[PDB]
């Protein structure tokens, strides 16, 4: 669910970028939101696979 | 009755289902690790990069 929230926040930054075309740290935030969402997804996959092993 | 000398010596033995030669699969070098590990290594590889 954090990935879902981190992917939503990343998509909001891309929209905001279109409006505020002079603030370049918005596009950077989106990139970090998309890389941290993938890392959250990795943990979820490892937690799911390691909890179904019992 | 009076039997003759045995023409076939025998006894009680053990019968089991004949095993298989277990021909190794083509992609059996991956067997030391589970499919989940191999898949997670690829994900980890992408993430690290
Ligand atoms: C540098 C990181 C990746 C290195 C290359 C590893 C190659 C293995 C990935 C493919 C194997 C996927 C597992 C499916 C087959 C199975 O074991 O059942």
């Amino acid at each position: 669910i954090l990935s879902v929230i981190l992917l939503f926040m990343g998509g909001l930054c891309i929209a905001a970028s279109e409006f505020y075309k002079t603030r370049h740290n918005i596009i950077l935030s989106a990139g970090i939101f998309f890389v941290s969402a993938g890392l959250s997804n990795i943990i979820g996959i490892i937690v799911y696979i390691s909890a179904n092993a019992g | 009755i009076d039997f003759s000398k045995p023409f076939m010596s025998l006894g009680i033995s053990i019968m089991i289902k004949k095993p298989q030669k277990s021909k190794p699969g083509v992609f059996s070098f991956l067997d030391p690790l589970a499919y989940e590990i191999w898949m997670c290594i690829v994900f980890a590889y992408i993430g690290v990069s």
